[PDB]
């Protein structure tokens, strides 16, 4: 019934955020007032394609 | 050859001896224990009340904290 189609492992490396929960906690509510736009982006872009491989970028 | 010497009561009597029950009333009435009872009761709701809607805002934040970490 087809082949699925997978995005290469070359275009799903990023620069990592690697900070604990608690880091991520304590900036929270800063981080969503600062990155709000990109993040409403991403989020609408996942819910209306309904596709992860869609949404990298 | 001396007076007799035997056991006997004292010159005029013993003293009166206690018999009957003795049980006395020692409470309050019925109404100063419902109203201190029921006082009891609002001020523990009235506390409640505020602590609860407290922790119903801590946990709003909590969870606005989760919607901006989500993404």
């Amino acid at each position: 019934p087809g082949i699925v189609e997978l995005p290469t492992l070359e275009d799903l490396k990023v620069q990592e955020v690697k900070v604990s929960s608690s880091v991520l906690k304590a900036a929270a509510h800063h981080y969503g007032a600062q990155c709000d736009k990109p993040n409403k982006e991403f989020m609408l872009c996942r819910w209306e394609e309904k596709d992860p491989r869609r949404c990298l970028e | 050859a001396s007076k007799v010497k035997q056991d006997m009561p004292p010159p005029g009597g013993y003293g009166p001896i206690d018999y009957k029950r003795n049980l006395p009333r020692r409470g309050l009435s019925g109404y100063s224990m419902f109203a201190v009872g029921i006082g009891t009761l609002l001020f523990g709701y009235w506390s409640m009340m505020k602590w609860n809607r407290e922790r119903r805002r801590l946990q709003i934040e909590d969870f606005e904290a989760r919607i901006a970490l989500m993404p």
